[PDB]
């Protein structure tokens, strides 16, 4: 039976006896809890370090995948030779461990990475202070807390106590979290700011509207949970910000599901609040929660305002974007069909598509493990009812990076959003009279970080009008919805050297073809979040009949070496158009760079004030010879920096460098090595060393 | 105001 309500709860036994326990059993031997403390005040380290001290809620609020302190008082001092207890977190009326809705938390010696556990960190009289760690994939919601003491007769569990109810939120600060956001200023703006600016008007007359998102005000966090309860969203999926943002897309509007806001553009607004009267999200959500009915009325920016609150409250970083000249496709063919009468006026009966002076929606920040690497980061989500998506008015999450390159096959609703920002306007009388390729999506903006100014983010959705890539990506989007095969492969790509990209064409027909193509090379985070485009090329190629043809693209090291991070990979888009037939061939692939190694060993005792030897070893990883190889050794507490030069290292050859050091700062110190030569450059090795 | 400007 579906466990789809956070507000529902089950009764957990306090004296969970098993079998036929004899009368006169003496449970006095076993621990019992006299008191639980969560250090939940808003000045204390839990809420401050978890960035939850702004919520008005007086319960404990923490973010998943991060440690917090509790303290349990027992009737006598806890003694691990006779006592065994655990903490339990429970959510919903039908909790199950294999669905993540019953969470046992064992008392462990050492916390383990990414795993629920609790560690005893202090013991005074009858109490124990616990450091509890939650999983970074934890369900987001309000949990009941219990202490369970194990006995030969069964479990003895604390009573239901609403004061230890605990909220667990998404964690933009935890790097194992799907919503990790490694930039503090962006976390401050997209999570913790409860005031925003929404842009509207027209392109050459841009207006601004203040908005009180208010995600921290009393009752708002509870309402967001009630929204998911109202959607009948399974609890076990609520730790996935893809499901949470797609549920929110549907539930912020009233269609289909009794959601928050009734939309209206009829200029009368009978029996309700007219859309331009609202100045924030709180009165809408609080009225929705107390009335338990949709609130009248809203328009696009009100939908986006309330959606933004829902997302930021739960801890998904989010922002509102404004699109000027926004197309609403009604027949999913990805272009604006505008039918004119012979007279010249727009035939309003045949014309079902429309474009608006502006339209607002949301972007939600998350990894996309359901898509290939390179498509995480900003995802477009829209709660304004426009078109049905799989039977309901909802939209997204659609990867903004997938939209840019027109890979609209990736879920969710990427074709529709692409048509909102870059559809062609097709004027039809049935003789096609004109095409306007530049009008839709003239400008896309969002509030700048740390000010009320406008940030132009058009280039994230689309290439610049007039460039060949804007056409090729649109023809890609259309094809997704000549007897030529296209593939590409990247030849032996080693970190720190140039490499070649090999695009091959096979023409199996008897025809000569002309091809026009572009290439986009990008650096991506290990989790699949895009970081930046570092190379972009358009090229033309002629294709002789019955032929194979390879086009070699050199990627110089200087083009990418400045924008790398740990475990970062490369993401390539290639799109070719066969000009004679308008056929388009698109591919995207990722690769991981081969990483040359630098082993650092140390020989001798590592004590402040006696000499020890560092051994830096390096192997030439190439089938070529390396010249003027400078090796460097940095060791802040261990050595002043030092260099060795090698005039030549032959292929697959190994050099060794021995260096005498004498540390002067005791503790946890570190050694770092670097290698640069004429070809391979800026390769590193590292070693942690303990110095006495 | 938010209005249709074509169609
Ligand atoms: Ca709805
Ligand atoms: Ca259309
Ligand atoms: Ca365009």
């Amino acid at each position: 039976p579906p466990n789809n309500s956070n507000a529902a709860e089950d009764d957990l036994p306090t004296v969970e006896l098993q079998g036929v326990v004899p009368r006169g059993v003496n449970l006095q031997e076993f621990l019992n809890v006299t008191s639980v403390h969560l250090f939940k005040e808003r000045w204390d380290t839990n809420k401050v370090d978890h960035h939850t001290d702004k919520y008005e809620n007086n319960k404990l609020i923490v973010r998943r995948g991060q440690s917090f302190y509790v303290q349990i008082d027992f009737s006598r001092p806890y003694d691990p030779r006779r006592d065994l207890f655990r903490v339990e977190y429970v959510i919903g009326r039908y909790p199950q461990e294999n669905k993540g809705t019953y969470i046992p938390v064992p008392i462990v010696s050492e916390l383990q990475s990414g795993k629920w556990g609790a560690k005893i960190v202090m013991r005074e009289d009858r109490s124990v202070r616990l450091s509890i760690q939650s999983s970074p994939k934890c369900i987001v919601g309000k949990f009941r807390m219990y202490v369970a003491v194990w006995t030969p007769y069964g479990v003895l569990r604390t009573s239901r106590n609403p004061e230890t109810d605990t909220y667990i939120l998404f964690n933009p600060w935890c790097e194992d979290d799907a919503v990790y956001l490694d930039n503090e200023k962006e976390r401050e703006e997209y999570v913790l700011n409860d005031i925003g600016v929404i842009f509207y008007g027209e392109v050459n007359d841009i207006k601004t509207r203040s908005w009180s998102y208010g995600q921290f005000e009393d009752g708002i966090l509870d309402t967001c949970l009630y929204v998911m309860d109202r959607a009948q969203m399974d609890l076990s999926g609520r730790g996935n910000p893809i499901k949470v943002s797609r549920v929110g897309s549907a539930m912020v509007n009233a269609k289909d599901d009794e959601g928050v806001l009734v939309g209206s553009w009829d200029n009368i607004y009978a029996y309700g609040v007219p859309p331009s009267a609202w100045t924030g999200s709180v009165d809408i959500l609080l009225e929705y929660r107390s009335s338990e009915n949709p609130v009248r009325y809203g328009q696009c920016w009100v939908f986006a305002g309330v959606f933004n609150t829902f997302l930021r409250c739960l801890g998904i970083p989010a922002r509102i974007v404004t699109n000027y000249f926004s197309a609403h496709d009604n027949d999913a063919n990805l272009q604006m069909d505008i039918f004119l009468e012979e007279d010249g006026n727009v035939n309003s009966k045949l014309t079902k598509d429309s474009v608006w002076n502006y339209h607002c929606w949301n972007e939600a920040w998350m990894t996309r493990p359901d898509l290939p690497v390179g498509f995480g980061g900003w995802q477009a989500v829209d709660s304004t009812p426009q078109e049905n998506s799989d039977g309901m008015y909802r939209c997204g999450p659609a990867s903004v990076q997938a939209i840019k390159h027109g890979h609209v096959c990736f879920q969710f609703d990427a074709p529709f959003v692409f048509a909102e920002v870059n559809s062609d306007l097709i004027y039809i009388t049935h003789v096609v009279e004109n095409v306007d390729a530049t009008h839709i999506g003239k400008l896309i903006v969002t509030k700048q970080i740390g000010g009320d100014g406008m940030m132009d983010i058009t280039d994230t959705y689309k290439f610049q009008e007039g460039q060949e890539e804007e056409r090729l990506a649109l023809e890609t989007a259309l094809m997704y919805g000549s007897n030529v095969d296209m593939d590409f492969e990247v030849e032996n790509a080693v970190l720190g050297k140039d490499f070649k990209l090999s695009i091959t064409f096979r023409n199996n027909s008897h025809n000569r073809y002309t091809i026009t193509a572009y290439l986009s090379a990008n650096i991506t985070f290990y989790t699949g979040v895009p970081k930046a485009e570092f190379k972009k090329e358009t090229f033309d190629v002629t294709l002789e009949p019955l032929s194979f043809k390879k086009e070699a693209v050199l990627i110089q090291a200087g083009e990418y070496m400045g924008q790398l991070l740990e475990q970062a990979s490369l993401h390539f888009f290639v799109t070719a158009r066969i000009n004679e037939t308008r056929d388009v061939l698109a591919k995207q692939k990722s690769t991981v760079l081969t990483i040359p190694e630098i082993i650092i060993k140390v020989r001798g005792t590592q004590v402040v004030g006696s000499d020890m030897t560092v051994i830096v070893e390096f192997t030439n990883p190439l089938k070529e010879t390396l010249r003027n190889v400078w090796v460097h050794l940095d060791g802040p507490g261990v050595t002043r920096p030092m260099k060795k030069m090698f005039r030549e290292i032959r292929p697959n050859s190994t050099v060794q460098w021995e260096e005498v050091c004498r540390p002067w700062v005791s503790g946890h110190r570190k050694l770092i090595a670097s290698m640069s030569s004429d070809s391979l450059r800026h390769v590193y090795g590292e070693l942690d060393v303990q110095i006495q | 105001f938010x209005v249709k400007v074509i169609g």
